[PDB]
């Protein structure tokens, strides 16, 4: 398959600064495989001693050589685990991390046609089973890898004549594997259809048990259950007897081996080639190659099964986004004016039903400007395209005989913010959100901006500060339901056009932030929508809104 | 648990006979190291050779025997318990329909068939690998010891001194890890929540373009837990190192004290060669057993779950006891009012009076949601009246048979339904047995279903669906009153049958209805809006709502200038 390398390759490459970590534990793998393998081997020095003339000076020494290898291999194997479950944990930071600072510059069609749901699975669960593949693989594979080598090493030291005996009947375990998984497979193919026979009466008498019960007929569906538990019955039956079988097969075939492995191991001792030791070092290194042979032969296998969980993670991450080119501006002097023609825009995510038809206006610096709609019409959708929030797909917004696309990231909203009908609180301190978008160089203005609707008797009241926590959304806010504090919000950064979309309203006695109560001090433009038609208070210019259109 | 064991009770007889054959299997299993190490000896010993043509031959005769005896142990357990399996299923199964209709309320459709199908079957898979691997193991572990006792009496003391040494220290050490652990998955958890959040309000971060201040917000979080899984891989670095040391120093003991044993002239050298080949077997067999009991003590509280739903009780009285010959037909309704088990605080019907003799026709006309169609399900034995009198032939519905009631009161509900099996199947279902194949074309002749599945190239062997696919809206209905009319019920009630039954079927059933002979032998109850219908009617029942308004023939409520002529005229 070609699919799973070029993703295997990438996984690959997520390790790169971690190769110091794998280093060291590969070397830490190794010596804990030569300590494990050895203790055998000094295990038939001791019985080769004890069956001759007896030393002390010898048998403590070979006791001696026990207990350094075993501290040896201890803190080995030891410092090996540790050292994988630390790569693991930083494999795991660092997708973490990069994933979300690749989403963060995504467009919002994917926040609103992707549930955010989705999202938190692939960012806090898909993440984790997805980091350990490689440490848990990679110990895996080393480990079989030296062990297979180092005791096969071991075998020929021995006897050579006596490893080929084993060496020679390892195709008839793969050959016995290879039989019976086919036969087991296609049996478990059966036992899924007759399982759901057995659930297709299920679904006939439960859910319909109101014509089964008028009718007298509950008898029949116990019946009829019966039939579908002997025909899965007979084929679990079957399953049982095929497992058992293969078994017992195996069992023989591994215990002939040992039968005429021992039988010449007796002839060759006796005549002189070989000691009671020997021998023993010999059966206890026979009986662990066998299964850790297995694990070699049925690694790629499990590998590429366990590895199909990152295509989602990856594919979020590498996709392209629809933000246009940014460029620079003239951040120097603005004269802050607005212009705007013929707008057809449309939202991508619904390209067939538009939203605004062509319309034209132009916003002064010494006037304010009204918009009225009754619903559906666009109220908020022309405050998103002058933020550049959204990009027109007809027609184009300009700015000073330039459009919006060029702009700076930075500069142009910082002189244009809007406040909404939901103004989001995030978490933090009420100062955080005061001034949140901001660097720095808000502990000298907060105090200033935040009196602007009504001076201070909500925060004033309580803590004597600004640093009163809010927690998540849905809190202890009361200062006119959350607005007061996020049009406080707007004014810290002293933007040269305020789009107010559900401003004023009730709290239209508040009214320090319309007229020149807020704007005509030098230059500054605002435009304000509203839902019902009230008398705009020293207007300069009327608009109408009605299905994209104005008179 | 003792009802679950007394489950299995009938299965003794095979219940002894594979314990023997696993004990005389486990006793020949061990044969290959207890004979290595006296050919070993002899040899060393410079012995005869008339033994080792004969001790070989013994030793693997033995092993043989012990494969064959535990493939026929293995044989025997797995058809047991595949008998209990099924017989469990089946009896399950069976208590789930005694429960009254009130249970269901077609809103249980899938905890019911999650509680029947699916914990069942897991459950039995693990009760029967746990268990025969759980005593296949203890077997082992047992006679090893047994025959370490006989080889040695200061060595067998040793490992089993040592042994809880090996299996509670690594244990201890394991509860720091995942304690540590805990702590790392909360601060995940803890890290992504504020991440969706900063991301869920993407137009009001887009709006002041401070993508920074939320990366800057989530890098805080990733330097904490940087912090703390520190710890954890120091954590399992001890861990990992105190499972493999025990484990090593005891095999260096075990060989320490046995050479002193040895060189005092007490036991052989090769008699140690036997007593190291049954330290690594008895290890890994204490070792899969502990592993094994999480397994049988977790699906053991599961199995008590489902055994206490089994024995759920119904509120319904269970069934009659009288059959009897000749029935009249008549049932009467005296002072009938039903409440829904559901909501017992608000009454749903009261005050019914009527009678539906036999060989007249009686049909109920009212509004939309006035409930006529639970007068018709009250008529059966579907549900029961709360403060009322509901007698058939003197006698209440629970004290008639609930095999024989049924047979002979017929209804079709407002959506009919069709079961997945042929439609000849379909027709004749629920009869106790199947007729001959002239009585069903008799039977859907008469319905109309032979005028349309003439056509049909299947015949009267079609296969239809689960529900609905193969059969139109004018077919499920042609193919329900066949099913009602097979069985030749006493009373027979129709609930919107001409609803979008097609013309020439709204034709014969109105001769079937008010011309045919075969009138006189049942009592017809119609629950339908159609005029076109109940000119014929002897007895016309208004159920406005609740109660009955007023009722009488067809002239009388004509002249009587009430509400039906207003619907009449509508
Ligand atoms: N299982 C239930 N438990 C409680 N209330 C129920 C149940 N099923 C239905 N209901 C409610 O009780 C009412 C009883 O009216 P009923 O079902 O007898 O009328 P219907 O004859 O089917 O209606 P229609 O006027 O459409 O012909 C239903 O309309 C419904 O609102
Ligand atoms: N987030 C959105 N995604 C797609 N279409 C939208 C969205 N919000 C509004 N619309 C569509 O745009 C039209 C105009 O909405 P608009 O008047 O701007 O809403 P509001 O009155 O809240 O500002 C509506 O008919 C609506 O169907
Ligand atoms: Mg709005
Ligand atoms: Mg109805």
């Amino acid at each position: 398959q070609v699919n799973n390398k070029v993703l295997m390759w990438r996984l690959l490459k997520l390790s790169r600064p971690d190769l110091p970590l794998l280093v060291a534990a590969f070397f830490f793998l190794v010596l804990a495989v030569l300590g494990e393998t050895l203790i055998p081997h000094y295990s038939g020095r001791v019985i080769d001693i004890l069956g001759g003339d007896f030393d002390p000076h010898a048998f403590a020494s070979a006791i001696f050589f026990m207990c350094l290898f075993s501290f040896g291999s201890s803190l080995s194997a030891g410092c090996r685990g540790g050292c994988f479950t630390y790569t693991m944990s930083r494999i795991n930071l660092r997708i973490r991390e990069q994933l979300f600072s690749s989403l963060l510059r995504q467009d919002l069609g994917f926040f609103q046609e992707t549930k955010t749901g989705e999202l938190n699975s692939r960012l806090s669960s898909d993440t984790t089973l997805m980091s350990n593949w490689l440490p848990l693989n990679a110990n895996v594979l080393l480990r079989s890898l030296v062990k297979v080598v180092g005791l096969y090493g071991f075998m020929l030291s021995i006897s050579p004549r006596l490893t080929l005996l084993s060496l020679l009947h390892m195709p008839f375990t793969i050959a016995a594997e290879k039989v019976y998984n086919t036969r087991h497979q296609e049996v478990l193919r059966e036992i899924q259809d007759a399982v759901a026979r057995a659930g297709q009466v299920v679904r006939e008498a439960v859910g319909g048990l109101q014509t089964v019960r008028s009718f007298g007929a509950e008898e029949h569906e116990v019946c009829r259950y019966k039939e579908a538990l002997e025909q899965c019955r007979q084929l679990y039956w079957r399953r049982d007897l095929e497992r058992a079988l293969y078994l017992l097969v195996r069992r023989v075939l591994h215990l002939g081996v040992q039968m005429l492995m021992l039988s010449c191991g007796l002839q060759q001792m006796q005549d002189g080639e070989l000691t009671q030791g020997s021998l023993l070092s010999f059966m206890i290194y026979q009986e662990s190659v066998g299964s850790y042979v297995q694990t070699l032969v049925y690694i790629y296998g499990d590998m590429l099964s366990n590895v199909g969980a990152a295509e989602k993670v990856f594919s979020y991450m590498d996709r392209q986004p629809n933000l246009p080119s940014p460029g620079t501006l003239a951040p120097t002097t603005l004269q802050g004016v607005v212009k705007f023609q013929d707008v057809s825009f449309a939202y991508p995510n619904r390209p067939d039903r538009p939203v605004l038809k062509g319309l034209t206006f132009t916003l002064r610096p010494g006037e304010v400007t009204a918009l009225v709609g009754p619903n559906g019409s666009g109220k908020s959708t022309v405050a998103a395209l002058l933020q550049n929030l959204y990009q027109p797909t007809g027609g184009q917004v300009l700015l000073d005989e330039k459009p919006i696309s060029q702009y700076e990231h930075c500069y142009l909203h910082s002189q244009v913010v809007s406040v909404g009908q939901e103004p989001v609180l995030f978490s933090g301190s009420v100062r955080n959100n005061i001034a949140y978008g901001l660097q720095s160089c808000e502990d000298d203005k907060v105090m200033a901006a935040a009196q602007a609707a009504h001076a201070d008797d909500f925060i004033q009241e309580m803590e004597h500060g600004i640093y009163t926590d809010v927690g998540e959304k849905g809190s202890q806010l009361a200062a006119g339901q959350k607005q007061r504090l996020a049009i406080a919000r707007a004014l810290v950064r002293d933007p040269r056009v305020l789009i107010l979309d559900e401003a004023t309203s009730a709290l239209d006695v508040q009214c320090e932030q319309a007229l020149q109560d807020w704007n005509s001090r030098g230059d500054r433009t605002v435009l304000v929508i509203a839902h019902r038609l009230q008398t705009v208070q020293r207007a300069h210019q009327i608009l109408v809104l009605q299905e994209g259109k104005l008179q | 648990v003792r009802r679950l064991l007394g489950c299995l009770g009938s299965e003794t007889r095979r219940l002894s006979l594979f314990l023997v054959l696993v004990v005389l299997s486990s006793l020949g299993e061990m044969a290959i190291p207890f004979f290595t190490g006296r050919l070993t000896d002899w040899i060393l010993q410079d012995g005869s050779a008339d033994t080792f043509t004969r001790n070989l031959t013994l030793m693997s005769i033995l092993t043989i025997a012990s494969a064959v005896l535990e493939f026929v142990g293995d044989g025997i357990y797995n058809n047991t318990m595949g008998h209990v399996h099924s017989h469990l299923q089946g009896e399950v199964f069976g208590a789930v329909l005694r429960q009254e209709t009130e249970f269901f309320q077609q809103n249980q459709t899938g905890n019911i068939m999650s509680r029947v199908t699916e914990d069942t079957s897991t459950l039995s898979d693990s009760l029967s690998e746990n268990l025969s691997l759980f005593l296949w193991y203890l077997v082992r572990g047992l006679c090893l010891l047994g025959i370490m006792l006989w080889g040695s009496v200061s060595l067998t003391m040793v490992t089993l001194i040592t042994l809880p040494l090996l299996f509670l220290l690594p244990k201890k050490v394991g509860k720091w890890y995942q304690l540590l652990e805990v702590q790392v998955r909360e601060s995940l958890a803890k890290s992504s929540q504020v991440a969706i959040e900063a991301l869920s309000a993407m137009p009001t971060v887009r709006s002041f373009a401070n993508e920074e201040g939320e990366a800057q917000k989530f890098r805080e979080k990733l330097q904490e837990i940087k912090t703390l899984n520190q710890k954890e891989a120091v954590a399992y670095a001890v861990n990992s190192w105190t499972t493999s040391i025990s484990g090593m120093l005891l095999k260096v003991g075990i060989l320490y004290i046995g050479g002193q044993l040895v060189t005092s002239g007490a036991v052989s050298s090769g008699n140690l060669v036997t007593f190291v080949l049954y330290q690594m077997q008895f290890t890994q067999a204490v070792e899969v057993l502990l592993s094994i009991y999480p397994r049988v003590q977790k699906a053991v509280g599961s199995s008590e779950k489902i055994f206490e739903y089994l024995d759920r009780t119904p509120r319904c009285p269970p069934s009659g006891l009288l059959t009897p010959l000749h029935l009249e037909g008549l049932v009467q309704f005296q002072d009938v009012s039903f409440a829904y088990p559901n909501r017992p605080d608000v009454l749903v019907l009261q005050g019914l009076t009527f009678t539906l003799r036999p060989g007249e026709v009686t049909a109920l006309v009212g509004p939309n949601g006035s409930g006529k169609s639970t007068v018709a399900a009250l008529l059966q034995n579907l549900y029961q009246p709360t403060g009322g009198q509901l007698l058939l032939d003197g006698k209440p519905l629970p004290q008639y048979e609930h095999r024989y009631l049924h047979r002979q009161v017929a209804a079709v509900g407002q959506e009919p339904q069709v079961f997945g099996r042929s439609l000849q199947e379909n027709i004749a279902y629920g009869l106790t047995q199947k007729p001959t194949m002239e009585e069903i074309t008799a039977a859907a002749v008469k319905s109309g279903a032979h005028s349309f599945i003439s056509g049909l190239p299947q015949g009267y062997d079609t296969e239809v669906d689960e529900a609905g696919s193969q059969l139109s809206g004018g077919q499920r209905q042609a193919v329900a009153l066949a099913r009602a009319l097979i069985r030749k019920p006493c009373v027979l009630i129709l609930d919107d049958a001409t609803s979008a039954l097609d013309a020439n079927s709204q034709l014969q059933v109105e001769q079937l209805l008010y011309e045919s002979p075969e009138r006189y032998s049942r009592s017809v109850l119609l629950i339908t809006q159609h005029l076109s219908l109940v000119e014929q009617a002897d007895h016309i029942l208004f159920l406005e709502g609740g109660a009955i308004r007023e009722g009488g023939t067809h002239q009388q409520l004509m002249e009587k200038k009430g509400c039906y002529w207003a619907m009449v005229q509508a």
